[PDB]
């Protein structure tokens, strides 16, 4: 047997003591006993470890990962698309599905959306991403992300002796 | 003059499954003996889909009734009525009536919003948050597509073109009335002829403030008086919780750990350990699957219901006994 | 081949590994059963292992090895577990 | 179609067809086979009769509701706000 | 009556009693049977 170096901060393939996987570690604030050596969990996974060497606490926490959805307006109309990486802030992922990122990357509640344009404006949801969030296409012609409307505005001109009564019907 | 309450539950929780990360985790070998299976996660992926759009449909066809945004007058003046405990409150930055937030403090979620992202759960914190948990093995809870701030905002229509407008809004255009008066249209609707209300206004209208100040009151120093909305969040993380629990079992299998069968051993005797593990793993989800099935289709009887309920006793007078409230009925305010 | 507007749903995506972390870190004795007369297999003789580091194959090259049968265990993988407890009876 | 589908898998056997199954080997050790295709099979019918119950439950309740639309807006004249179409309700045509 | 009827099967084991099981087959194989017994009983209470 032989032993290698101390890494930390990256989500690697962890070997302390033996024990091995994957998983970032961060700085902890817990205490272990001078009879304690390895930690679990609520359901039999490792959450932190004591180095054998260095004696401190590390802990353990595997790599992100999510799912990945695919906006797109319909082959008949064009063929370009949007990918929402549901859960992940996309300023800490940079691998599986596409290996190629992008630019024009917005962050919101449901995870980030990468290819679509963010405006100010409302219109009715047509494609529903979430968390009050839709996407569009629209014009030189691409895609649009935006938040959704409730409907017009209007208000009732209330009063003290005025009713309003029709005159037709339809 | 009585006023009463009715909850009813209108949505659960959206859910998404990843057999690939479940079943097997970061084991290349469990992924082609899994594949080896013809199709057993098409069908469990198209069933959460369905009832994760399912839930959105609900919350839609109860909540999204009139395509207007009707404003409340600047002035507040009402005939003597005081509608100052249900009407938004700018005063605070979430634009919530005073009611509504004790229907929110009573009610406690696993997290409202999410902040997560796979950012928060670092170190120490991950495994003793039953959030990060969960995740961490496969199962994800999606965000709803209407925010809080828009379900008050429909509500908040409701109320003002009830208040202004009375029923005519909910059958083509609004036209205004009195609100004196058109509590005389419902005494006569009831069959009590319209100069009573002229005669007693004063009394009825400190008959309904007191009637709303009591609510108010009581929907606090109460044991639970919201049950119906506490258990599905309950019934949810319970749920979870166990799916998460079951993979410690090990199903007859000499070990619980995929990477002390595959290595270890040898493949002739590690496939039998391996199966066994999968098929128990699988039949778990499908029980899960079976199980959440059920469970939407009761909560979308509720949602029909509550539709129901919101299009006949807020947007008219409902003749039908027993149906809005006991008694003779008047009206009914939405709240979330 | 040909799809409609909408959001689907595609293959998951994961964060792969970059190095390789190890922070591992003897020699017991397997003279009496090189020393002594071999006893018969009521008196089989036994020894019990523990925290040490074994060594199978330097022993065993010196016999003569004939045969080897074993139940819940190979000898591909009884020189690649941990030490945790060990005991090996010998006799004639 | 899942259904079918699910005819082309051997569940862990060496083979998904019956007789090669009982030929190139021992019948006892077949059987084990045999079994875990059994086993597979009836498993698929029964999430098959499940999901059919559910949607049969589903349909029930959306023909009741049909049925109660058909009783009340056609045969008759109601009240119901929103029951029978969006305004004063009139009248009712059913359509097959 | 199909629940209490269900309790008379092999379930692709060697016998349907548990003491004939446990009288002459070494536990190295009456695990298996044993395993396919009890994931049939438990088949039949999940769909009851
Ligand atoms: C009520 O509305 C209807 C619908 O517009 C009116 O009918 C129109 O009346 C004038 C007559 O020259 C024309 O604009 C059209 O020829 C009519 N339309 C139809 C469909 O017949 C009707 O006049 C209105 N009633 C009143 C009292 O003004
Ligand atoms: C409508 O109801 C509110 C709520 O009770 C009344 O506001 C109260 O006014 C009194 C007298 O000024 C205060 O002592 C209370 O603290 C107020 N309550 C709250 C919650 O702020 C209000 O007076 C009623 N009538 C009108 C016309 O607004
Ligand atoms: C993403 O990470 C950055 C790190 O600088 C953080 O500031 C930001 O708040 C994160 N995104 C969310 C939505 O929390
Ligand atoms: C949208 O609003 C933000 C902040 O209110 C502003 O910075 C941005 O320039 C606006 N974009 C457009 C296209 O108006
Ligand atoms: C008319 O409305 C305002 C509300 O403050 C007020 O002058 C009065 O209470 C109402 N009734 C009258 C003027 O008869």
């Amino acid at each position: 047997k032989k032993s290698t170096n101390l890494v930390k901060n990256k989500c690697v393939n962890f070997n302390f003591n033996g024990l091995k996987g994957t998983g970032v570690l961060t700085e902890s604030n817990k205490k272990f006993l001078p009879f304690q050596q390895f930690g679990r969990d609520i359901a039999d996974t490792t959450d932190a470890v004591r180095d054998p060497q260095t004696l401190e606490i590390l802990d353990i926490t595997p790599c992100s990962f999510g799912g990945v959805s695919v906006i797109t307006p319909g082959t008949n109309t064009s063929n370009q698309v949007a990918v929402l990486y549901q859960g992940v802030n996309c300023t800490e992922v940079p691998t599986w599905r596409v290996y190629s990122t992008g630019s024009n990357v917005f962050q919101t509640r449901a995870g980030c959306l990468i290819g679509a344009e963010y405006v100010n404006n409302s219109y009715e949801c047509d494609i529903p991403i979430g968390a009050g969030i839709c996407a569009s296409y629209q014009t030189s012609q691409s895609i649009i992300a935006y938040t959704m409307s409730l409907g017009a505005e209007n208000s009732v001109a209330y009063s003290n002796n005025s009713i309003a009564i029709p005159t037709n019907f339809t | 003059i009585s006023v009463t309450t009715e909850i009813l539950p209108v949505s659960m929780t959206k859910t998404s499954v990843d057999c690939t990360m479940y079943i097997c985790g970061d084991s290349t070998e469990c992924s082609n003996l899994l594949l080896q299976y013809g199709s057993f996660c098409t069908q469990l992926k198209r069933a959460l889909t369905g009832i994760a759009v399912e839930q959105d449909k609900n919350t839609q066809e109860v909540f999204a009734q009139v395509k207007q945004i009707y404003k409340t007058p600047p002035i507040k003046y009402f005939g003597g009525f005081n509608f100052s405990q249900i009407l938004p409150d700018p005063s605070k930055p979430s634009k919530r009536s005073p009611i509504e937030d004790l229907l929110f403090n009573k009610v406690t979620l696993a997290d409202a919003g999410f902040i997560k992202q796979y950012g928060d759960c670092l170190g120490d914190i991950a495994a003793r948050d039953l959030i990060c948990a969960q995740k961490f093995k496969g199962l994800t809870v999606l965000p709803p597509l209407l925010t809080d701030e828009m379900i008050a905002q429909y509500t908040s229509a409701l109320l003002a073109g009830t208040i202004t407008s009375g029923w005519t809004f909910g059958a083509g255009p609004a036209l205004q009335i009195p609100f004196p008066m058109q509590m005389a249209y419902r005494f006569n609707g009831i069959g009590v002829t319209q100069n009573v209300l002229y005669e007693n206004q004063k009394l009825i209208a400190n008959q309904f403030n007191s009637a709303i100040g009591k609510i108010q009151d009581s929907l606090s120093s109460t044991p639970s008086a919201l049950g119906k909305l506490q258990d599905v969040v309950n019934h949810n993380a319970q749920a979870l919780n166990t799916l998460v629990k079951q993979l410690s079992s090990k199903f007859g299998a000499i070990s619980s750990v995929l990477n002390d069968i595959f290595s270890r051993l040898d493949p002739p005797e590690a496939e039998v350990q391996i199966d066994r593990l999968i098929t128990g793993r699988l039949q778990s989800l499908q029980t899960y699957v079976t199980q959440q099935l059920i469970r939407a289709a009761e909560i979308r009887a509720s949602a029909n219901l509550a539709a129901t309920k919101m299009s006949e006793c807020v947007l008219g007078q409902s003749k039908r006994v027993d149906f809005c409230g006991k008694g003779y009925h008047l009206m009914s305010f939405p709240q979330s | 081949f040909t799809v409609e507007k909408g959001i689907y749903q595609t293959s998951n995506f994961r964060v792969q590994p970059t190095e390789s972390i190890v922070r591992f870190p003897v020699e017991c004795d397997f003279s009496p059963l090189l020393s002594g007369t071999p006893p018969q297999v009521y008196n089989f003789k036994r020894l019990v292992f523990t925290n040490c580091n074994y060594n199978l194959t330097k022993l065993l090259s010196l016999f003569s090895v004939n045969d080897f049968t074993c139940s819940q265990i190979s000898p591909a993988a009884i020189a690649s577990n941990c030490y945790s407890s060990l005991i090996l009876d010998y006799f004639s």
